[PDB]
RNA sequence: UUGACGGAAGGGCACCACCAGGAGUGGAGCCUGCGGCUUAAUUUGACUCAACACGGGAAACCUCACCCGGCCCGGACAAUUGACAGAUUUCUCGAUUCUGUGGGUGGUGGUGCAUGGCCGUUCUUAGUUGGUGGAGCGAUUUGUCUGGUUAAUUCCGAUAACGAACGAGACUCCUCCAUGCUAACUAGUUACGCGACCGGUCGGCGUAACUUCUUAGAGGGACAAGUGGCGUUCAGCCACACGAGAUCGAGCAAUAACAGGUCUGUGAUGCCCUUAGAUGUCCGGGGCUGCACGCGCGCUACACUGAACGGAUCAGCGUGUCCUGCGCCGACAGGUGCGGGUAACCCGCUGAACCCCGUUCGUGAUAGGGAUCGGGGAUUGCAAUUAUUUCCCAUGAACGAGGAAUUCCCAGUAAGUGCGGGUCAUAAGCUCGCGUUGAUUAAGUCCCUGCCCUUUGUACACACCG
């Protein structure tokens, strides 16, 4: 249960760029790149969670940090919900 | 524990029975004889050959060496 | 007068770059100091072997040793270079 | 102050600086230890004048000590009953009143880099007691 | 603490390794035989706020 | 027309400057006499007692000393002083009057003019020092 | 008052505000030179750190 | 503003961390380590792999996606890390390599005799003097076997190691 | 036949064995760890070496896994949010929890007898294995051995074996010097001027010479080399001269084994279990500190070879964004302002302690011992009560070298002594290091206790836990 505004941050920035990186740090009061927004980095842990439950991303980790990485699934729902035209793309496109 | 490895004793032969006419009785001139004519990747075990060979230097003077 | 900072973990690759930095610079007619050695800076690390509480008291030493030489005048990877005025 | 024996130094200049009466001698020096290491006052009633005389013969040898300089001097071990003992500081408020002391006597000067020197004053009196010794040996 | 440790607690398998089928078999060990580009969304941010 | 030499105890360096003038033996600027253990006072007056004062009634010695404890600054010191009256007579006076020296402190001590090895060993785990175990 | 109480507790000091920073477990810690990492974990990335073993 | 013996035992955390991080992610890539070469206008990641096409993606989108996931893990600025995925020649040279390459025909089911003796061999012709390969687990049994592959001559004390 | 084992024989080695001795421990108090008790819980792992100051485990909360109370979902994926007031009524958020059926998820939950990885131990003992040849139908054997020697299956020698590989050694890091190089305003010396004091002192100030001291690079140096003696005059040993040394201290460490430890180090992990009235998770409070007791590592002692009081005088390892210097306040513990140091720069010439030199104390349970308690001052922190530590005053216990037993140790070693690091908001009786002072005895032996090897025996081979 996350905030409309702060649902679409976290896939606007996931958009912006094809990676999303997150410590895992349920306590963590801002997320260190959305730091502008007030977004909680449980909720950028929580809706990348939904995200890869439905093949629209792949995840790693290094020792507290997943490493999150939009697929052609992904980007094709991102752009969807976002309400994109297919001409955009990720910076790693 | 004075007592020297295979490695030792065996590279000291094969120094003798090819350069016997480079050795003599002095470890020191020795000491640079295997220096050169071999290429031993330690110091302390050049010292332990040239000092073998100037062993059995004084064994070739009064006869032969079983080795 | 330029005084360059040279730290690095491995004296080999630290003086390599060390003397064709003086070499380099001594060419150009440039009057520099020699290479002022600091005192090495060992970073101990003792540290219990066992992952558990089993272990006959047996701990491993480990070491980090940091080289630091200064050239005063008037790259490897492993090397930091920093200079001032 | 060297050429001499330092420890009939500090008594033969304790016995001037008593003589010499213009030494503060604070009110508190028949109540308090010289640290918290120690079990009991100073057996010497005149401690102050041979710590003072102690004191000024420090700062001949290494000048701009200071307070937190002489509590280290004058540390030693401090025990800890049933634990192991361990080095203690002096007292600092012995220390610093017994510098204030030295320097109304104008043997005494602040450092302009650390803390408290000597005065070339301070430094001619310590070398007549230094005289005093050695002919008297 | 067990009093005989070498004695297995289990009857499925001894303190010796004993293999199935004497190591046959596919997930098993091995047998002793003979086997040898357009604008990205910081651009389209600007399109859509510039109108 | 003076030498510097170092006389090495555990961790206690000595450093002896002999320089020619009068019989001036001091350490830290203190005369040799006045160093503060009095027990090991004979230990600093060996090099002297041995050679005797006309040796060293030519030559002024300043010792600089840091480093160990009390009874190795005592070492360190007659060694400093034993090897700078030496490396003078050896660079400013004949090499006879040095083997007129040396054969003197060597006989009596070994100490004066050869620093021993021995230091302190690293501790091992699992006891309290270099050898002993819990 | 949830938001005022969860994770209310003061983690400034202690064993509790600090874990390791690869397995993110509290015990064994080693804060010594930065290294903000458990003794277990620090033996297994003791090479690629640089921590090697002379003596 | 930090000490140099927190400056270099960082540079060592932050390789040790890189390098586990790509371990977890080209394993399926022939990944054999990495060699971090710091300059200080910016720095390079050298990745080592035995299958680079795997590294770079279907137009080199995978590279894109690891060198802007290091930069936002380490703060990197941008453009201000750089990743060059190279390729290490004779594989049997590596252990890395070659346990990744017995542990992909392990979890297809073949053996553990006829895949450890396959891969020793491999070894063995790729110019090496000695190898050792050692396989311990439980598999198809409750009991844990330890099977152990020896071949030519292998140096287990001293500094030579 | 090869292993394993033996309560069979022989041989060998090792201060985790002995001998000769040192310091002890066991006795005292106390600090801690483990049982046993008690307990809403007194989490739990480990139990001969190879459990018990161990899990880097010195737990005020957190840690935390235990206990009793209350929230929270952080319920992937295929209407509902918060909240003022007081002990129930309103307002607010807006598709983001929609309730169910699916069946994800997280554990300091079980299983270390399902495992990985590390680690301990066998054993840091010297052991282990190809090629070719030889013996045997063969498994296998020989090499890999009667003996001598060595720290060592280290070597010589014997020799159906010869030549080799791993381990040992070599190697790596260490300290011992080298007035010879390379260089030093983040190291110093010396000569100089300057200036304070009575030619001596000056870490009191200044930039020219150059590297002894300091730092650290390179290259040297030591190899039983030289001499004598003992020896298959071999392998080596012993004693000497020379010399900075005539066995220096780690690290690494084979074949192979344990039902050794660890799931409570891991987003190492199988399975089982718990899954929202939770074994998830957060916040309070308590516990792990609980005490008739039986033990294990330790500290302090039982003094005059000493306690005190005072004088004097010497370290090294190392850490520092927190380490700390000066001027003030206070009896101490503190406080306070101004400062320096991301460091060979500041702390810092690390003015450490023991020790040394005076001064009183005088078989004395005493100025030995400072345990147990009272009354106060401070500091740390959100908060110390079950006293966190610290200071001051007072209280002044057992303990007069310690039973049967038992531990460690051969030279800068034992022991004494203090320092630093780790733990650390507060922080050492622990441990990892460091220097300081500095010995007695021993250069030997299988007597004991431990393993190793050969021979021998076996109905054992899951291998005597048979
Ligand atoms: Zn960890």
């Amino acid at each position: 249960l996350m905030p409309k505004k702060d649902r679409i941050a976290i896939y606007e920035l996931l958009f912006k760029e094809g990676v999303m990186v997150a410590k895992k740090d349920v306590h963590m009061p801002k997320h260190p790149e959305l730091a502008d927004k007030n977004v909680p980095n449980l909720h950028v842990m929580k809706a990348m969670q939904s995200l890869k439950s439905r093949g629209y991303v792949k995840e790693q980790f290094a020792w507290r940090h997943f490493y999150w990485y939009l697929t052609n699934e992904g980007i094709q729902y991102l752009r969807d919900f976002l309400h994109l035209p297919p001409e955009i793309v990720p910076a790693t496109l | 524990g004075r007592v020297r490895t295979k490695t030792v004793k065996k590279a000291a032969r094969v120094i003798i029975e090819k350069y016997y006419t480079r050795l003599g009785n002095d470890f020191h001139t020795n000491k640079r004889v295997c220096e050169e004519i071999a290429i031993i990747p330690s110091k302390k075990l050049r010292n332990k050959i040239a000092g073998y060979v100037t062993h059995l230097m004084k064994r070739i003077q009064r006869g032969p060496v079983r080795g | 007068r330029i005084r360059i900072t040279l730290t690095s973990r491995n004296v080999k690759s630290l003086e390599k770059v060390c003397a064709d930095l003086i070499r380099g610079a001594k060419e150009k007619n440039l009057k520099v100091k020699g290479p002022v050695r600091m005192p090495t800076k060992t970073l101990r690390i003792t540290t219990r072997k066992t992952p558990c509480g089993e272990g006959s008291k047996t701990w491993d030493r480990f070491q980090m040793r940091i080289h630091k030489r200064l050239i005063d005048l008037h790259i490897e990877p492993g090397v930091e270079v920093e200079v001032t005025i | 102050v060297k050429d001499v024996n330092q420890q009939e130094f500090v008594r033969a200049l304790a016995a001037f600086l008593k003589k010499s009466g213009k030494l503060k001698v604070p009110e508190w020096v028949d109540t308090v230890k010289l640290a918290k290491h120690k079990e009991l006052a100073p057996y010497d009633e005149n401690w102050f004048y041979t710590r003072a005389a102690s004191t000024v013969r420090h700062l001949y040898l290494r000048g701009g000590a200071g307070v937190g300089s002489m509590t280290k001097i004058y540390g030693g071990r401090q025990s800890n009953g049933v634990m192991p003992s361990h080095f203690s500081r002096g007292s600092k408020s012995v220390a610093r009143k017994v510098l204030q002391a030295l320097e109304s006597l104008k043997m005494v000067d602040k450092d302009p880099s650390g803390g408290r020197k000597l005065t070339p004053q301070g430094q001619r009196d310590l070398d007549r007691i230094a005289g005093q010794v050695a002919a008297a040996s | 603490k067990r009093e005989f440790d070498r004695h297995s607690g289990s009857d499925r398998a001894r303190m010796r390794p004993e293999d199935k089928r004497g190591g046959s078999g596919p997930r098993n060990w091995g047998s002793i035989k003979e086997a040898f580009q357009e604008m990205s969304l910081d651009e389209w941010k600007l399109l859509q706020d510039q109108n | 027309q003076s030498v510097q030499v170092f006389g090495r105890k555990k961790t206690a360096t000595a450093v002896a400057h002999c320089k020619r003038g009068n019989g001036l033996i001091k350490v830290n600027g203190r005369p040799l006499e006045m160093i503060e253990p009095a027990t090991l006072q004979y230990k600093l007056l060996e090099p002297v007692l041995l050679l005797g004062k006309e040796r060293f009634a030519g030559v002024d010695i300043r010792v600089r000393v840091k480093g160990g404890g009390h009874v190795a600054q005592v070492y360190a010191i007659r060694q400093a002083i034993s090897k700078s009256l030496v490396a003078y007579y050896q660079k400013y006076v004949d090499e006879a009057s040095k083997k007129e020296i040396k054969d003197i402190l060597i006989q009596y001590d070994r100490t004066l003019l050869v620093a021993d090895p021995r230091r302190c060993e690293s501790k091992k785990f699992g006891g309290p020092g270099a050898r002993a175990r819990y | 008052g949830h938001q005022q109480l969860y994770w209310s507790h003061p983690r400034k000091f202690g064993q509790g505000s600090r874990s390791c920073r690869v397995c993110s477990n509290r015990h064994g810690l080693i804060r010594k030179y930065g290294l903000n990492m458990c003794r277990q974990c620090f033996r297994q990335y003791a090479k690629d750190i640089g921590f090697v073993k002379n003596c | 503003q930090i000490s140099k013996k927190r400056k270099f035992v960082a540079d060592g955390i932050f390789k040790a961390e890189l390098n586990e991080f790509l371990t977890r992610e080209l394993a399926e890539d022939g990944y054999s380590g990495v060699e971090v070469r710091v300059t200080p206008t910016r720095t390079e990641i050298i990745i080592l792999a035995t299958r680079t096409q795997n590294v770079l993606g279907e137009k080199g989108r995978r590279i894109r996606e690891l060198t802007a996931v290091v930069q936002k893990r380490f703060g990197f600025p941008e453009g201000g890390v750089e990743l060059y995925a190279e390729k290490v020649a004779t594989r049997g040279l590596c252990a890395i390599a070659q346990a990744e390459s017995l542990r992909y025909k392990l979890l297809g089911g073949l053996a553990v005799r006829r895949a450890c003796y396959g891969v020793l061999r491999f070894i063995m012709e790729s110019g090496a003097k000695g190898c050792e390969v050692v396989v311990s687990g439980k598999l198809r049994g409750q009991r844990a076997k330890s099977m152990k592959f020896v071949d030519g001559l292998m140096i287990h004390s001293g500094d030579p190691v």
